[PDB]
C-alpha cells in the first residue's frame, strides 16, 4: 500500500515477508512452505537489494534469463558470474632460423585454456584478461580477442564443453595478428625446468536484460558496470564440493548506517539461502551431503576470523553459524 | 507498430526510437492539411488544447488523429495536477519533498469507487518519466488505453511529443507513494472504460 | 479473457489446448485432428515457452521466417539452430625458402570444411568458432571471418550446398590476412602420420524477426542470447536416420518449482512433438520408418540413465516412452 | 519552503542543515546524533556543491554506485577517484641478431605496473598515461590500450587485486603490436645501472551513474570532465598512515565571490567531515588511530604555509586545525 | 522589461549595466561595490556577447565548467584557452645497422613537450599540431596522437604539471606505430650544430557544457567552432609577469557597424575588466604590483601603433589608457 | 507583408529594397545611409538567394558564423571561402641504402606547404587534395590527412599564420605512415634541374551554423555540398591589390527563366558590394584606392570579352561598369 523505491514491492510487504504468486506480490505464510514457496525479504529504500542489475521484482518472480540458477531468484543473494581460467597446457614455438636466432623474439607459446564459471549467472561474451607469469615476472597481460571471446558462460559449464579440446590462446594484438613474444633469458629459464602460471585478472562479460516482449539484449550491458558495487556490498560464501566449487556473494546489512535497511541474516541462513539447501531436522543438507559446522571445515582470512573471535566471545551459543554475517567477510566451506 | 509492447517501463532509448520511427512513417503517410495544421498546436500547444477541452483546426486535428488507431492496447504515464481529481486542497508545492500519510488517505477517500470523466486534446508520454524530465506536479498517472484509440507522434523541434484525442472515463485502481529524485509522487494505476 | 504472459492468447485458452483459426486462437478441439490442425499447450507465465526468441502466438500462428521447420511451430518446441563443422580435406604447406626454413612458422593449413545444420531453424549469418587439434594439443582456435561467414543456412542444408566444394579456412586475424602457423614440432607430428581433427566450440548467428508488414530484420539479433536459456529450459533429443539426422529440444517442467507453469510432457510426447510423428496402429511413425522403443535403440549418459532408472521403478507401466520428461538429459535414438 | 537549484533540497534546510531520512530531506535535530544520522551543509545555489557529477540530494542520499565510501556522502566531500600507478619490474629485452644489433631500436621493455586507487570512488575504466622516464630523457608516453586497460578500480583497491601478479606494459601502439622500443645511449645508460621511473600523467576513467531503476551505464561518462573542476573548486587533503593512504578533497568558500554560498569549514571540520572521524573527547580519531594535531605531522607547499602563518598571526586560537580551509590548499598529514 | 536575444537578461538591463544576485539579474547600484560584486555590461541584440559558447548568463552568473577564471565571468572577457607548446629536450635515435646506413631513415627524434595554458578557460582534449623545423626546412608537422593528447588542462596549469617530467612525442601517424623520420643532410646539419626549433599551428580542444542531468559533457564541443570567431571580435592583449603570462580577448566595437551594440571600453578598462584588476588611488593593480602605463613598458605591432597614434592625436587626454579599443589590437604589457 | 519562401523577410520588402534594425527588417529610406545602414536587395522565392547555406534573413542581419565578412552581409554576395595552397620549398630525400638504391621507390619528399584564404568565410577544417606534377606528369595526389588537416583557416589569413613556418606535407595514405615515392626517371628529372609543381584540385571543408540552441556545429556540414551551386548560380570577380587578393562570387541573373527573380546587378555595383567600396565623388574606392575603370586593368576571358562585346554594341554608354552583369562570368581587377 505504500512503495517507496518502485520495485512494485510495497513496504511492509518487503520488510515483513513476501512472495510471488502469478507474477504479483502476497504476504507470506508458513501454509506456503509445502506447496515448494520461499520466504523472500528485501530493501524497501533500495531498487536492487543484491547490487545486481536485476531488480528485486524481476529477481523474486524469476522474470530473467532463465540460465541463472534458482538460488539467486532470492533478493538478497546476487546474480554474479565468478569466472575463471583454467590453464591445461602450454606449447613453446621457437622460430629458429635453420638454412640464427634472436634474443628479444626467441619463442611463441600458445596456451590451452579453458573457461570455468561458478557462480549463480551466465556471462554472454566472456572476455578474460590473462597475466603469464614465470619466476613471479609478468610475462604478458591479454585480453581475449575476437577468436578467443566465448559467448554463453552458462552456470557450472566450461566454454569448451565436457569433450571438447581447450581453446588456444596465443596473440597478443586487438585483431588476432602478432604472436606473444619470449626472449632467451626466460626462453632458458623455461628450458631450466621452471613452470609457466597463468592468472586471470579479470574478465568483461554481458547479461541479458529482457527487454520488449521476450527479447534478450545483451549489448551494452557489461557486468565490469555492477561488479565493484556487488563486490563492495555483499560477502564471499565458497563452497568446495569434490566435484565442484560454488561462490556466492550475499549482501549483508550495516550497523553504522541507519538508513541501511537491508534486512539481517546470520551466517547460516545466508549460507541456506545462497547455496539453496534444505532444513531437515534441524540440520542443513544440500544435494545429500551434509553441510553443517560440525560436518565441514570452515576457512577465513584474518579479518573475519577476528570477527568470528569477537561476535563468539560476545555471544552466548558459542556457535559459528548463528552469529551475523555482516558485510565483506569471506567463508570457504570444505567437505 | 512493428513491435512495442504495452508499456515501456523505465526505457526512454526505446521509447524515444520508436517514437521517432512512428513519427516519420505517420509524416509520410499524411496529408498537407494536418502538415499545417499541427504547427498551430505546436507554436499555441495551451491555447488549442484549453479551447477543445474557429473550429477548423480542431476539426482538422480531429479528423487527422482520429484515423490511426492503435491495435495493442497500451499503457501511458503522464503528470497530472491534481485540482481536477475532485482535490480542491492543495497537496504539496513543487519543491516542498514531503508527502504525509494524512493527505495521502485524504486522496484515497476523494478517489475511490468514482470514474471521473477526462476529455480533450493534451500530451503524453510513453516510458516512465524520471530523473531528468520535467516534473510539474505531484501526481503520476498510469493510464491504460485499449485497441482503437488515437495517436500520432510530432517531432517539436527535434524533440517528440505525442497527441491523444480521448472520450476517456479513467477508472482508478490504486495509489502508489513513489520517491522518485528525492520526491514524493503519487503513481495512479487506471483503468479505461470507454463511453 | 485473461491474459498473464502478454502473448495475445487467454490463460484458459493456454492450459487447456488451443489452434489458431486464420491468424487467431480459438479453443481446441478433438474435431479438428481430421483437417490437419494440432493441439498447442503452453505456458500462460512466460512470453515465450520454450526459451526462443518467437513469443508463442508467433510460434502457434507460423508469422515468422518459413525457413523453420513445421514442427517447431509447436509452442512446447525450441526454435534452435544445432549446427557443427566437417572437415573434409586438409591441406599443408611448408614455407621453405629455395635459392631455409624458420622453426616457428614452417607450415600453414588450409582446412576444407563444411557446415552441418540439423536444428529447426537457420542462422542468418553462420560464425563457427572451430579449434584444430592433433595428438590432444590444440593448434589454433579460428573464428569465421567475413570469408568463411556464411548466410541462409537452411534446416537440413550445408552452407556450401550439394555439388559445391567445401570452404576453404585459411586465416587466424580478423581481416583474413594472416595464415595459420605452423612450428617444426607439429609439422613433423603432422607427417609422422597422425590426423588433424576439427571440433565446434561456438556458433554465432542471427535469427531474422518479421515486422507487421513483410521485413525481416536480422542484423543486431543474436542466437547467443537465447541459446543459453534454452539450454536452460529444455532437454535435448537426438534422432540418428542413417541419412539425414534430427536434434530438437522440448522445454521440461520443474518440481521443485510450483511456478514453472510449463505444460507436463512424457518422452513419447515430446518425440512426436519434437518431430511431427503421426500416431498410426498406437505406434509411432517418422518419415516411413518405425521409432517405437521396441524397434530402435535408445542411448543416454550416466545422469538421464540413472533418471530414468529410478523413475521407472517408480513407474508401473515400465515404458520409456511413458516416463515423465525432465530437465536436462540427452537422448539418442538410432534406427 | 525554497528551492533555487532545484536539487529537491529546500534552501532553508540546505543553509541550516539537513539529513536524509527515507531517501527524502528533513531538518537536523539533536536526536538524530545518537541514531548514527550525520548532519549535511551545502551550498544553497548550484546543484552540485563539490563538483562531482554527483547532485547534492544524491550524494546525501547515498542513491549512487554504492562502492563509492560513506564519507563521500556528505556534499562538501567530492566523491574523486585518485589513480595512482605503481611500478614493480622493469625487464630489458635486447634484441641482438645471433648467427647484429640496431642501433635505433635495440631493446624492449616489459614494465610491470600496478593501478592504486586512494579516492572516494570507483573508476570503472582505468586508462592512465604513463611516461618512463631515464636520467631525465622521456623515453616514451604510453597511455592504457586495451589489454592494460583496468575495470572494476573499487576505492582501497588494486587493479591486480591483492594475491594477483602485476600488469605488463609493452605496447606503445593503438593495438597492441608494437613494442616499446630504447636506442643504443639508454641502453648504456640503462646498463651503468640507472633506474627507469614511470610517471603518471592523467588517468582517464568511468563513473557510474544509476540510471532507471537500478540500471549502471560507464559509457560517456568521464572523470576528465569534471577533474579540473574539482580540482579548481577544493583543498586536497592527503593521510599517510603506514598501512594506506587517503586522499580527499573538500569544498572551500571563496571570500572575494560575494554569490559563492558553499558553507565556512575551518581545517578541523573539514578533516572530520572527509574522514569521518569520531569525536572522542573533544579531541578526532580516526579508526581508532590519534589524528588530532598535537599527535600528527603536518606538511605543506609555499601557499598553504604562508597562508596558515597569515591566518594564524590574525586569529586568536593560534590552532592549525581551527584557520578557515581556504581554495587551493594542500596538507599532508602522517602518523 | 523586454529581451529581445533571449538571454534571461532584459535589454534595458543589458545597456545600463547589472549585476547578479540569486541567480538573477537585478540593475547596478553603488551600494553594490562594497559587497563585491563587478558591474557587468553586454550587447542586448547577440545571445553570446564575447562569442565564446556560453551565453551573458550563464558567464554573469558564473553557471559554466567552475575551473573558467573569476576574470571571464564579465561577458565582455571571452572565455578562450590559449595553450602553446613548450619543447625542453631533443632526443635523437640514429639508425644504423651494425654487424649500415639508410640514407632516408638515418635518425628517430624524441621531442620532449610540454603544454601551456594561459587563458581564462579549460581545454579539455588538448591536441596540438607541432611542427619540428630545421635551418629554415618544416622536417614534419604531427597532431597529437592518443599517446600525447593531454585532457583536464587548468589555465595556468601544464599538462605534465609542475613536478612531473614533460610529455615524449615521437610518432607522426595516428596509431603510434612509425617514429619521424630524418634523412642524412638534416642528421649532419644536427651533428654540426644546428638545433630544431618547435612551432604550434593549431591546438584542438574540447570544452564542458550543461547536459540536462547528465552535467558536464565535453564530446563533440570542439573549440575550433568558436576560436575563429572569438580572434575575429576581440582585441587581443598580453600580460608578461615574470612568473607567468596572461593572454586575453576583450570584446570591440565596430565604428562602422550600427547594429554592432557591444559595450564600448577603453583600452585601461579593458585591461581591468581581462586581468581582474583593483582600481585603487586611480592606477591599476594586478595583484599587488602596478599596471598603469607610467610604470610598465607597452609593446603594439604596426597596425595597432597607427591607430593609437591617430586617436591619440585626434583625443585631448593624450593616454594610451585613456582611448578607444578598436577591433583587432595587439597590445603586450611589460612589467 | 506577405512573405513567399518564409525566409523572416516580406515579399515587398525583399523586392524594393530593406535593411535591417534590431533584428526585424524595415523598409529602406534615403536617410539610412548616414547612420552607416545598407540597402538590401534579395531574390522573394528562394530562401538562399546566393545558394550559400545562411538564408537571406541570416546574411542580412549578420547572425551567422561572426568572422564572415562585412561584405558578405548583403545576400547577394555568397558566403564563398576560395582555399589554395602555396608552396614554399621543396625536401628531397633519396633513400639509398649505405653499408644499394631501388628505381623504384628511390626518392622521398616533404612539400612545405601554406593554405591560403581570399573568400568571405572561414573554412573550418581545411583538407586540400593536392597534386604534385613534374613536366605534364602528375606523381601523386594527396588529399590532406590528420596531420595536414587545418582547421581555422581565417579570410585573409594563412592556416599557419604570418610568424609560423610552412606546413609539411609528406604522406599519400590515410593513416599518415608511408612516404611518397619518386621513381628513378623522375629523380633523375628533378637533378638535371627541373621543379615540382603544386596544384589544388579540391578543398573540403565545414561551415558554421548555430541550429542547435546556443551553440556552433561544424560536423557534417561541409562546404562541398554548396560551391557547385554557388559555381552554378554565380559570376566570380576578383581583386588582385599589391598585398591581398580578394576573389568573390555574385549571384547574377538568367534572362532564360521568368520564375529567377533575383535583382539585376551591373558589373558596377556587383564590385562595390563583393568588396564595400565607398562611392566618393562617384567612383568607386576600396581601401583608399581608386579601381574606376580608367585607372584599373580588367581582365576577361574569352567568353567573358565575346560577351561585353555583344552587349556594348547595344549600349549608350559604352562603359563597362554599367553594363549587366550575367552568369558565370570570370572579370579580374588589377591596380
Ligand atoms: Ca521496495
Ligand atoms: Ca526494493
Ligand atoms: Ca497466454
Ligand atoms: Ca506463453
Ligand atoms: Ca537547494
Ligand atoms: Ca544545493
Ligand atoms: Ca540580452
Ligand atoms: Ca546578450
Ligand atoms: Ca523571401
Ligand atoms: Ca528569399
Amino acid at each position: 500500500d505504500l512503495d517507496t523505491d518502485n520495485d512494485n514491492i510495497p513496504d511492509s510487504y518487503e520488510r515483513n515477508g513476501y512472495t510471488i504468486k502469478d507474477l504479483i506480490a502476497v504476504k507470506w505464510e508458513d501454509s506456503f512452505a509445502e506447496q515448494g514457496y520461499k520466504k523472500y525479504v528485501s530493501n524497501y529504500l533500495e531498487s536492487n537489494t543484491a547490487g545486481d542489475p536485476y531488480t528485486d521484482y524481476e529477481k523474486a518472480s524469476g522474470s530473467f534469463d532463465k540460465a541463472i540458477k534458482t538460488e539467486a531468484r532470492d533478493p538478497l543473494v546476487a546474480a554474479y558470474p565468478i569466472v575463471g581460467v583454467g590453464m591445461e597446457k602450454l606449447i613453446i614455438s621457437t622460430n629458429e632460423h635453420a638454412s640464427s636466432i634472436n634474443k628479444g623474439e626467441s619463442a611463441y607459446i600458445n596456451a590451452n585454456v579453458r573457461y570455468y564459471n561458478t557462480g549463480t549467472a551466465p556471462m554472454y561474451k566472456v572476455t578474460p584478461t590473462t597475466n603469464l607469469v614465470l619466476d613471479g615476472d609478468t610475462l604478458s597481460t591479454i585480453k581475449a580477442q575476437e577468436n578467443q571471446i566465448g559467448n554463453n558462460l552458462s552456470p557450472g559449464d566450461t566454454y569448451p564443453k565436457k569433450g571438447l579440446s581447450p581453446l588456444a590462446l596465443n596473440t597478443m594484438d586487438q585483431f588476432s595478428s602478432r604472436l606473444i613474444p619470449i626472449n632467451y633469458d626466460q626462453l632458458k629459464k623455461l628450458d631450466a625446468g621452471k613452470q609457466i602460471k597463468l592468472e586471470t585478472t579479470q574478465v568483461s562479460g554481458n547479461f541479458g536484460t529482457k527487454n520488449s516482449s521476450g527479447q534478450i539484449v545483451t549489448e551494452g550491458n557489461s557486468w565490469s558496470d555492477y561488479i565493484s558495487q556487488i563486490d563492495s556490498i555483499s560477502a564471499s560464501i565458497i563452497l568446495d564440493t569434490e566435484n565442484e566449487s560454488y561462490e556466492r556473494r550475499v549482501t549483508a546489512k550495516n550497523l553504522q548506517d541507519p538508513e541501511d535497511k537491508t534486512p539481517e541474516l546470520t551466517i547460516g541462513e545466508a549460507i541456506e539461502k545462497a547455496f539453496g539447501a534444505t532444513k531437515k531436522d534441524g540440520l542443513l543438507y544440500f544435494n545429500d551431503i551434509p553441510i553443517d559446522e560440525s560436518c565441514v571445515e570452515l576457512i577465513f582470512d584474518d579479518n573475519t576470523a577476528n570477527k568470528i573471535k569477537d561476535s563468539l566471545k560476545t555471544l552466548s551459543d558459542k556457535k559459528i553459524y548463528n552469529v551475523k554475517l555482516e558485510r565483506g567477510m569471506n567463508i570457504l566451506i570444505k567437505t | 507498430p512493428i513491435e512495442r509492447p504495452e508499456d515501456f517501463l523505465k526505457d526512454k532509448e526505446k521509447a524515444k526510437e520508436w517514437e521517432r520511427k512512428e513519427a516519420e512513417r505517420i509524416e509520410q503517410k499524411l496529408e498537407r492539411s494536418e502538415k499545417e495544421a499541427l504547427e498551430s498546436y505546436k507554436k499555441d500547444s495551451v491555447e488549442i488544447s484549453k479551447y477543445s477541452q474557429r473550429e477548423k483546426e480542431y476539426k482538422e486535428l480531429r479528423n487527422a488523429i482520429s484515423k490511426n488507431k492503435i491495435d495493442k492496447p497500451m499503457y501511458v504515464y503522464y503528470f497530472e495536477s491534481p485540482e481536477k481529481f475532485a482535490f480542491n486542497k492543495v497537496i504539496r508545492t513543487e519543491n516542498q519533498n514531503e508527502i504525509s500519510l494524512e493527505k495521502f488517505n485524504e486522496f484515497k477517500e476523494t478517489i475511490q469507487n468514482k470514474l471521473f470523466k477526462q476529455d480533450g486534446f493534451k500530451d503524453i508520454s510513453l516510458y516512465e518519466p524520471g530523473k531528468g524530465d520535467e516534473k510539474p506536479t505531484p501526481l503520476l498517472m498510469h493510464l491504460k488505453l485499449p485497441r482503437n484509440t488515437g495517436m500520432l507522434p510530432y517531432t517539436n523541434t527535434n524533440n517528440v511529443s505525442t497527441l491523444i484525442e480521448q472520450g476517456y472515463s479513467i477508472k482508478i485502481d490504486k495509489i502508489v507513494r513513489i520517491v522518485i529524485d528525492g520526491k514524493h509522487y503519487i503513481k495512479a494505476e487506471a483503468s479505461v472504460v470507454s463511453s
